[PDB]
RNA sequence: AUCGAGAGGA
């Protein structure tokens, strides 16, 4: 049942949450994907300070 | 500190030449004269590329020591490695 | 302390069920606890009534600030549910830090 | 029963004066390396009867530098150590014109004792050492790199030129084995020269507080 | 839309 046509989500600035500015979740709410605490700690190790600050303040939520 | 002397290494770090790069180029794209000479190059990524393998980056680094002090470095001043 | 409505936001249903949070839902019964121990100290009552009374503002209070404390029972809606406390919002993990920031 | 106790002497006073040695005093050759049966011929064979008894193995030892600056090591009578034999170990110190001791307990310090080793140490100073730690030279261990003290001009050699302030630098208890080894003071700073796998040789420097 | 639960994929 795994139909490629199910898994494909793409965001581009959608809707965000209420209680956060943040991105919402679930392709069903046209939600973004999650940089959680590993990517940016592979983030941190790379050395990618500006990359870092995009990611968790001016794609998520300025 | 006196500038003739300076403790840090010659060579421009991998982080300085990305920093400098998209810095440069970033300057590049909002209208900002260029010291090389643009054979048909018309992406900020590779003027700046070409502007650093001239030495002419009109940036200058400045190194933060533990202590407190700072050495200035200009981007012509440093060896660049890659 | 108050926080404001950013805070404690009033969410809107499909309809125009305009539920509040449990946040706010704990104001209200801290305000109007608090009501009722000014009336009551202010008019005549009783030592073992006024202690009383002092016990369930300390608990109203207290689960605001954390609604897992040891021995005490937790603070329960309305409906059958665990309260979130200010202390479970930015706990652990899906908590405010590890989750949000 | 009798040659346990006297090869236990033995083997402390041989760690004492390498202490000693490693400290910086006056410590002879043969003094340093004492067989058994020069211990023997020194003090004794029979512990048990009173040869040699404890109260003999007092050990008078000087500076490299002053003659005058020296250290008593005593070695106590009875099991654990009390406040009475404190007093008279500090007494004799008065009278002999000393200010460092060692006190190499049997079995344990009473807290009285420590209490007054913690209160009066400025103006005389003196350690309490399980005899236990004291059966091996514990530097000479395979896991404990070299540990040398450094002096105040060093010290400030070193943070002059690293530009970092003493706290910058990783630490080691004053209650450290080593430390206690080397008798050194909270604001001393050692140098830790240990072999690498990487470098070769690679010197850390360890503030005692 | 919120909470909770269950079933799942790597």
């Amino acid at each position: 049942k795994h139909m490629v046509d199910d898994k494909i989500h793409s965001r581009a600035r959608g809707p965000i949450q209420i209680l956060n500015r943040q991105p919402m979740e679930g392709r069903s709410r046209d939600g973004g994907l999650r940089f959680g605490e590993m990517e940016r700690d592979c983030q941190i190790a790379h050395g990618a300070a500006q990359f870092l600050r995009e990611r968790l303040f001016e794609a998520s939520d300025p | 500190q006196a500038n003739q002397k300076r403790i840090t290494t010659p060579y421009m770090t991998k982080y300085e030449r990305a920093r400098v790069l998209g810095t440069r180029a970033l300057q590049i794209a909002m209208c900002a004269p260029v010291m090389v000479e643009l054979e048909g190059e018309t992406d900020p990524l590779l003027i700046a590329m070409k502007e650093l393998k001239a030495r002419k980056i009109p940036i200058i680094i400045r190194r933060y020591l533990p202590d407190g002090s700072y050495e200035d470095w200009g981007v012509d001043e440093l060896i660049i490695s890659d | 302390p108050v926080p404001p409505l950013s805070v404690r936001p009033a969410v809107v249903m499909q309809g125009s069920a305009r539920n509040q949070d449990d946040l706010t839902h704990k104001l209200a019964d801290i305000v109007k606890i608090n009501n009722q121990l000014r009336r009551n100290e202010q008019n005549g009552a009783a030592a073992h009534v006024i202690a009383e009374d002092v016990k369930l503002l300390q608990f109203h209070v207290a689960t605001m600030v954390d609604n897992e404390l040891p021995g005490l029972p937790r603070a329960m809606q309305k409906s059958g549910r665990p309260l979130k406390s200010l202390k479970q919002r930015l706990k652990g993990k899906e908590g405010r830090v590890r989750g949000n920031l | 029963d009798d040659e346990e106790e006297t090869y236990r002497l033995w083997k402390i006073r041989k760690t004492i004066m390498q202490l000693c040695h490693d400290r910086g005093y006056l410590v002879t050759q043969d003094e340093l390396d004492q067989t058994l049966e020069e211990f023997k011929a020194q003090f004794g064979d029979k512990p048990s009867e009173g040869r040699p008894r404890r109260t003999d193995l007092t050990v008078l030892v000087a500076h490299n530098d002053d003659p005058t600056d020296q250290m008593f090591v005593f070695f106590p009578e009875e099991p654990k150590v009390g406040i009475k034999t404190i007093k008279v170990y500090c007494q004799r110190m008065q009278e002999e014109n000393i200010t460092r001791a060692l006190i190499v307990v049997q079995q344990g310090m009473t807290p009285s004792a420590k209490q007054s080793l913690v209160d009066m140490a400025p103006k005389y100073i003196l350690e309490q050492f399980l005899q236990q730690e004291l059966l091996i030279n514990i530097t000479e261990h395979e896991l404990v790199p070299e540990h040398v003290v450094m002096t105040k001009e060093e010290v400030t050699e070193l943070l002059a030129r690293y530009k970092l302030r003493e706290n910058q630098l990783p630490r080691i208890q004053a209650g450290d084995p080593v430390a206690r080894y080397f008798g050194i003071k909270r604001g001393q700073v050692v140098k830790i020269i240990r072999p690498s796998e990487t470098a070769g040789r690679y010197i850390t420097y360890r503030l005692v507080q």
